[PDB]
């Protein structure tokens, strides 16, 4: 199991998530 | 060892794809959502509607801010907006709450921004074209215009405002 | 040098990085002063008394995008993209061709900056119809761009050539990235050509009254993304075929690798739209397609930091590092070759993410032409390719020059590398965050210091940024320039390999390989995409040209 590349793709996934519905979230206040 | 680390790694890279690809139809869909939605009516009609920049200033719709403001529904008020280095005629652009804004807008020099804090019109001003996009504020108040778009060097203080009156 | 006479290209590649690098710390010179600028903080009065050429805040600006995104990047390209191929081949280049091609690039540098320097171009570097910059700036950008086009000859001659000694075997894998690499940019670049040619060059010399602002920036777009993976790829070829070697370990999969690179000639260009969410003409339902692709072009990359990250856990598991974070801590932290492109691969993180954010369609209403847009950018283009251009610097100067890198200019090489590192990513905190409060892109703020009262606390993250990156810069300066100008040489260091990476062997399925190879059809494929993302659009807009007069306004 690679298993520290998986923790790597998980960062980069929260990023993305977190990135990603924060931006939505304000888009919408901003609606 | 190396066989055997190069199966592993493989086969977790297709699970990871594969998790990132349902990641990004997600955010397809979501976004297909908004386009459904009266929040959508910030994007830009993608209709080409020509004008003369050189002649925008003198006759038209453009030409009298004062009468740049016209309701054109039970609910609706169209506005005629002039970007121009440096400033937006009206000054202010003053509409009522609750109500539908078709702003329509056009520059008679250089490309500006338009994009008002507070809310999420944020659309080009490109010269010969006129712009159209829709908003209803939802809050009363003062609403400043932003140029976002590098137009020289009164960039910086290129500044508008709308009043939403109560 | 008898070196010199074995391989020419030596010479040549040399001459690429350092006018590159010049152009690089010209262009960096203005960075700080942006910053502090986003700071809310005005040095503009010091600048303009240690260079007095500079008129104004954006005619900087200029330069510093010129500069830094157009210049040291596209020589970076065209160092790392025709050189390395060919020590893979073991082949010269064409020679004379590839002289061409650096004093292409040299003259219409020197061509272009003539306006540039003396205030008559001050356009940025999108330079957008109406704004109208005098003729030698696009006479000169045409001419330096065009100079990739030679490059692009140069490596499908090495490529043919290599098939016609060699049929029935595949493509080598850098040989294969730079091929992929290069018909891509050859699609990608038409728009600008286009742009440059029925419309550009002949309105700055006064043969049409107007441009149409509209198709301008549609053809701009077509070339204007494309260009951004043009910058990376050298980085991502190095990242690949080079970065597992210096971090003790090997390539995870060669297959992968190709595939990375093959997703890119086939997506890089059909989605340009994602830079005119905001422009008026485009139907809505083009700009839906040109965000599914952009979102699917993401995909190269998702699978790019999974490949990478796996080869660099396996060499932190060779070198002995147990455990779910001591493989990091067992990885070559003191070789700069090493840590300048992880750091960089650490910072493409956030900013892929801020890229899909982007890319989203109705996101972007929230963050075009704010500050969160350089946010982004700082993070793939002056930390993440840059990053990797200087890091690389401790094989690739010796590789070609003979020079012995010392001990305390490893030390020196490091300290920058870190600097640089941490400084863009406290300033991609300030330029995100201050996008988020609706803080514009390309304005000169400090001049107005009231404006954005909301964003005092990003502004002194963009103020340490502009410091911490002076500091990185003026060490990037003056180690640049020991070993430049050592007075030693060591031509044995001019001989030994470049430090490729070993792959690794399980089988791969040898017919995804030999499928990847089918270069002229995926070379189609790309092609025939870009006609499908454009035609429509362009056949709609061609017909209704609306020309518009040209202004000046700095
Ligand atoms: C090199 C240069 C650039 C790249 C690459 C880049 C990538 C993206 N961008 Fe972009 N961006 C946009 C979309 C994205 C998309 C979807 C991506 C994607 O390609 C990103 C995908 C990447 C990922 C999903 C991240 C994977 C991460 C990796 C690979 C990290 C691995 C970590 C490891 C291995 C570490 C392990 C080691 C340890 C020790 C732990 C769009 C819109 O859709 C806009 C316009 C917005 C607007 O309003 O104008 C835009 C505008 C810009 C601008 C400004 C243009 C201007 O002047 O107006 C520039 C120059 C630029 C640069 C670049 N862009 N971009
Ligand atoms: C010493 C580090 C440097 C600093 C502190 C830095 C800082 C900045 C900031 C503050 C701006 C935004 C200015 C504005 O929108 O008004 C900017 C823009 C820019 N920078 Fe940098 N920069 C650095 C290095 C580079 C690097 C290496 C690249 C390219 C590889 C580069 C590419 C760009 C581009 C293309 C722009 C956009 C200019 C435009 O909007 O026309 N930066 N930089
Ligand atoms: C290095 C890994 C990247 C992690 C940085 C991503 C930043 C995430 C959230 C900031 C939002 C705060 C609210
Ligand atoms: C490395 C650089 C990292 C850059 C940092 C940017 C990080 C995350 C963006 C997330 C967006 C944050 C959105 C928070 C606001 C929110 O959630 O919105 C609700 C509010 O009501 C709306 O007005
Ligand atoms: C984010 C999660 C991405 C990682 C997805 C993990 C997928 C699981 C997987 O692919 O497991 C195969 C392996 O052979 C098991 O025996
Ligand atoms: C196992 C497979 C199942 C995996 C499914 C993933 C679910 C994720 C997203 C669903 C999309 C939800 C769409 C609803 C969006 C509603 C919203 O956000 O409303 C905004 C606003 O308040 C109104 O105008
Ligand atoms: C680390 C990152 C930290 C992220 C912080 C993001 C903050 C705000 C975004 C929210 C925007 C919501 C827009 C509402 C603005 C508004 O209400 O203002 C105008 C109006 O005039 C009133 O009358
Ligand atoms: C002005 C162009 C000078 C060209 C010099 C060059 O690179 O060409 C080699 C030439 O044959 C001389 O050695
Ligand atoms: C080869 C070198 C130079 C080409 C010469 C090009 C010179 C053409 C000069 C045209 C010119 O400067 O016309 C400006 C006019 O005011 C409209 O903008
Ligand atoms: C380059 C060839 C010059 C074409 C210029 C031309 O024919 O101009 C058309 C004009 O805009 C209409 O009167
Ligand atoms: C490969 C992917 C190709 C196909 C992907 C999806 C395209 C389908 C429909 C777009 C609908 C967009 C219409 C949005 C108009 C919103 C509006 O009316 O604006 C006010
Ligand atoms: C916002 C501003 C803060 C920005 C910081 C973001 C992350 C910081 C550093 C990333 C580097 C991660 C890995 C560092 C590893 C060094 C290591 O493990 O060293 C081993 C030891 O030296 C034997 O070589
Ligand atoms: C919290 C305060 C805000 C940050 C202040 C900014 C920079 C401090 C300077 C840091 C310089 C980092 C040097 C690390 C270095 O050179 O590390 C070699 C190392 O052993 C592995 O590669
Ligand atoms: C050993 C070296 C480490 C030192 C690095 C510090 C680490 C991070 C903290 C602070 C730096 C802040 C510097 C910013 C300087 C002035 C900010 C400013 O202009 O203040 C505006 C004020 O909010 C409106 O009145
Ligand atoms: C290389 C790393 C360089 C790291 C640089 C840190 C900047 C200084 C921090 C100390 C605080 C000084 C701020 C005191 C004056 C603030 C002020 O007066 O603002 C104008
Ligand atoms: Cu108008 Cu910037
Ligand atoms: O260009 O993203
Ligand atoms: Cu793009």
């Amino acid at each position: 199991k690679p298993k520290g590349a998986l923790a790597v793709i998980l960062v980069l996934t929260l990023t993305i998530l977190v990135f990603w519905l924060g931006v939505y979230a304000v888009f919408f206040a901003r609606g | 060892d190396e066989h055997k680390a190069h199966k592993a790694i493989l086969a977790y890279e297709k699970g990871w794809l594969a998790f990132s690809l349902a990641m990004l139809f997600v955010f397809i869909a979501l976004i297909a959502y908004t386009l459904a939605t009266h929040t959508a009516g910030v994007i830009p009609a993608g209709k080409l509607e020509r004008v003369d920049p050189t002649t925008v200033r003198q006759e038209g719709p453009w030409a009298d801010p004062a009468q740049a403001v016209v309701q054109t529904g039970p609910n609706q008020y169209t506005v005629y907006v002039l970007a121009f280095a440096f400033g937006y005629q009206p000054n202010p652009i003053e509409v009522p709450q609750g109500a539908e804004i078709v702003f329509k807008i056009t520059s008679p020099d250089v490309i500006h921004g338009f994009h008002v804090e507070g809310t999420n019109i944020n659309v080009e001003v490109l010269p010969g074209e006129v712009s159209t996009v829709r908003y209803t504020f939802k809050r009363p108040g003062e609403y400043r215009i932003i140029c976002n778009q590098y137009c020289g060097l009164g960039h910086q203080n290129m500044f508008g405002t709308i009043v939403v009156k109560e | 040098s008898r070196v010199y006479e074995a391989y020419p290209e030596k010479k040549a590649t040399l001459y690429f990085l350092v006018l590159g690098f010049l152009a690089l710390i010209v262009g960096s010179l203005f960075g700080p002063f942006q910053a502090l600028n986003y700071g809310n903080v005005d040095a503009y009065p010091l600048l303009k008394r240690l260079l007095p050429f500079v008129q104004s805040y954006y005619q900087g600006l200029t330069l510093h995008g010129v500069l830094n995104a157009i210049v040291f990047t596209q020589l970076f390209a065209q160092a790392i993209m025709v050189y390395l191929p060919a020590r893979e081949l073991n082949m010269r280049p064409n020679m004379g061709l590839m002289w061409l091609s650096w004093w292409m690039a040299f003259i219409g540098l020197v061509v272009f900056a003539l306006p540039l320097l003396a205030n008559e171009a001050t356009v940025l570097y999108t330079f957008y119809p109406p704004l109208k910059g005098h003729w030698a700036f696009y006479l000169g950008a045409s001419v330096f761009v065009l100079s990739t086009w030679v490059s692009i000859y140069i490596v499908l001659d090495l490529w043919r050539r290599w098939k016609a000694a060699n049929p029935g075997k595949v493509t080598p894998l850098v040989t294969y990235m730079a091929v992929v690499f290069w018909l891509m940019w050859f699609l990608a670049s038409l728009g600008l050509v286009l742009e440059a040619v029925l419309f550009l060059l002949p309105w700055s010399f006064g043969l049409v009254e107007g441009v149409d602002p509209l198709v301008a920036r549609t053809l701009f777009w077509w070339t204007g993304h494309p260009i951004t993976y043009f910058w990376l790829l050298p980085a991502y070829a190095i990242i690949y075929t080079i970065l597992p070697k210096q971090a003790g370990g090997k390539l995870v999969s060669d297959p992968m690798a190709r595939l990375a690179f093959l997703l890119f000639l086939l997506l890089s260009t059909p989605v340009g739209f994602h830079h005119q969410f905001a422009d008026p003409g485009i139907d809505p339902t083009w700009k839906m397609i040109h965000s599914v692709l952009t979102l699917f072009v993401a995909v190269p990359s998702l699978m790019t930091a999974f490949t990478v990250a796996a080869s660099l856990e396996f060499a932190g598991r060779l070198r002995g590092g147990r455990g779910l974070f001591g493989w990091i801590r067992a990885l070559p932290w003191d070789n700069p070759a090493f840590v300048a492109p992880v750091l960089g691969l650490l910072g493409f993180i956030p900013g892929g993410a801020g890229g899909i954010v982007n890319a989203s369609f109705t996101l972007d209403y929230v963050v075009h032409n704010t500050a969160w847009v350089p946010g982004h950018f700082h993070l793939q283009v002056a930390s993440l390719v840059t990053l990797t251009a200087m890091g690389s610097l401790y094989w690739l100067l010796p590789n070609l020059t003979g020079k012995p890198i010392s001990d305390a200019q490893r030390r020196l090489g490091l300290a920058v590398v870190w600097l640089w590192f941490l400084g863009m990513m406290i300033m991609a905190v300030g330029l995100h965050w201050a996008g988020l409060l609706n803080v514009p892109r390309r304005a000169y703020i400090a001049q107005v210091p009231d404006a954005y009262p909301h964003a005092a606390v990003p502004m002194v993250f963009n103020v340490l940024a502009g410091i911490v990156l002076l500091v990185a810069l003026l060490l990037f300066i003056y180690g640049l320039f020991s070993v430049l100008l050592s007075r030693e040489r060591k031509p044995e260091l001019a001989e030994a390999p470049l430090p490729f990476a070993e792959v690794i062997s399980g089988p791969e399925d040898r017919r995804l390989v030999l499928a990847m190879d089918r270069i002229g059809f995926w070379f189609a494929v790309a092609a025939i995409l870009v006609v499908l993302a454009y035609g429509p659009t362009l056949v709609q807009l061609f017909g209704h040209l609306n020309p518009v007069p040209g202004w000046r306004l700095w």
